[PDB]
């Protein structure tokens, strides 16, 4: 079947990163955004030029046959369409149409990972192709050149429990200067899921086309995104539309990518990650924090966090 | 058997230690001491006391959102 005419879905417009591709679309290469989840469509029209890497870690097993890295269930394409749908004449388009994508598959055919799975997962997306953190020894792995790490680590999904090898493999992306994006849940819980719920890593709400938070938003996120009524991506070369924290989570991920691609574009470095506490334009999430649209409340609130992300306002504090 | 991840003083942990309980060794993490491991459900006490050994966790569940 032909591929439809181009469309840029709303909530790529309500995290206001259109007017950023001037700057950057994300195709800055030391940058590569690592998407966990069912796999990717790796051959999808709208994709493929983005897939730098796919890989597998189920059953505890690194694979990078594309046979296993592929997409058997659509969740990991559409999130993964979210960020980085290419610019062009067809399909969708995503946050940061210019981003590479590594594609690690952690979740099976059903949408259900083991921890383990998940664990290797953080570890294959520091490692990067070449098996190496750290190749130079400098201590620098997100945002060194000679290093093929990932800088953004995204994670639509979640679980109740809190484990401390997980975390122990969070800090270690962490320290590897890489953000973490994670979707809160869709329980309309008190609190974000785990591994939205770490100090390190970013939880992500869902809110709707008329600005509300949807009602199965897990509260007390981070920021909150697009994540109801979201056209993306999915197998076979095709599309649909989903909602959920995990539609959401890529939204934030892709402002993130723009963010340090401009940076890195600008000044040879990436930002630092930054903490929850963050409201300075000196790390990547005091930036998210500062620029992003604040809804409900005035203030940090249980349902939108900070609010709203805005990649425009978010990049012009990055370059300021 | 089940699936259980042991976080372990790399210095004080051979892997071998796990196979006399009839386990057997599924992955051995690069960046942090812990190896994922499938033992009977009977020997997960058996691990905990084992030379180097500083925790057993099970394997939990994720879902797609
Ligand atoms: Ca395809
Ligand atoms: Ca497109
Ligand atoms: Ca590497
Ligand atoms: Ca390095
Ligand atoms: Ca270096
Ligand atoms: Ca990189
Ligand atoms: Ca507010
Ligand atoms: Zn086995």
């Amino acid at each position: 079947s032909t591929q439809p005419a181009q469309t840029i879905p709303w909530g790529i417009e309500r995290v206001k990163a259109p007017s950023v591709w001037s700057i950057t679309d994300g195709s800055v290469s030391v940058i590569q955004v690592a998407v966990l989840d069912t796999g990717v469509d790796y051959d999808h029209p709208d994709l493929a030029a983005n897939i730098a890497w796919c890989v597998s870690t189920l059953r505890g097993k690194v694979s990078t046959k594309l046979r296993d890295c592929a997409d058997q269930n659509g969740h990991g394409t559409h999130v993964i369409g979210t960020i980085a749908a290419l610019n062009n004449d067809i399909g969708v388009v995503g946050v940061a149409p210019g981003v590479q994508i590594y594609s690690v598959r952690v979740l099976d055919a059903r949408g259900s990972g083991s921890y383990s799975d998940i664990a290797i997962g953080i570890e294959q997306a520091i490692l990067g192709p070449d098996g190496v953190a750290d190749k130079d020894g400098d201590g620098i792995i997100a945002g060194d050149p000679d290093d093929d790490a990932a800088e953004v680590i995204s994670m639509s999904l979640g679980g109740p429990a809190d484990d401390s090898y997980l975390y122990d493999m969070i800090i270690q992306a962490y320290n590897a200067g890489i953000v973490i994006v994670a979707a809160s849940g869709n329980e309309g819980a008190p609190s974000p899921s785990y591994p939205a719920a770490y100090p390190e890593v970013i939880a992500v709400g869902a809110i709707d086309s008329n600005d509300n938070i949807a009602s199965f938003s897990n509260r007390q996120p981070e920021v909150s995104a697009p994540g109801v009524d979201i056209l993306s991506t999915y197998p076979d070369d095709s599309y649909e539309t989903l909602m959920g924290t995990a539609m959401a989570t890529p939204h934030v991920s892709g402002v993130v990518a723009l963010i340090q691609a401009a940076y890195y574009q600008k000044y040879g470095k990436i930002l630092p990650v930054g903490t929850f506490d963050d409201i300075s334009k000196n790390t990547v999430r005091g930036i998210l924090h500062i620029t992003a649209d604040d809804l409900g409340p005035t203030g940090w609130d249980a349902d939108y966090g900070y609010g709203v992300v805005r990649a425009a306002l978010a990049v012009q504090a990055a370059l300021g | 058997t089940i699936r259980v991840i042991v976080s372990v003083d790399k210095a004080k942990f051979n892997p071998h230690e796990v196979l006399g309980i009839g386990g057997h060794i599924v992955y051995q993490f690069k960046l942090i001491p812990a190896v994922v491991v499938d033992v009977p459900a009977n020997a997960v006490g058996k691990l905990k006391k084992m030379p180097g050994v500083e925790k057993v966790e099970f394997d939990h569940q994720a879902v797609l959102l």
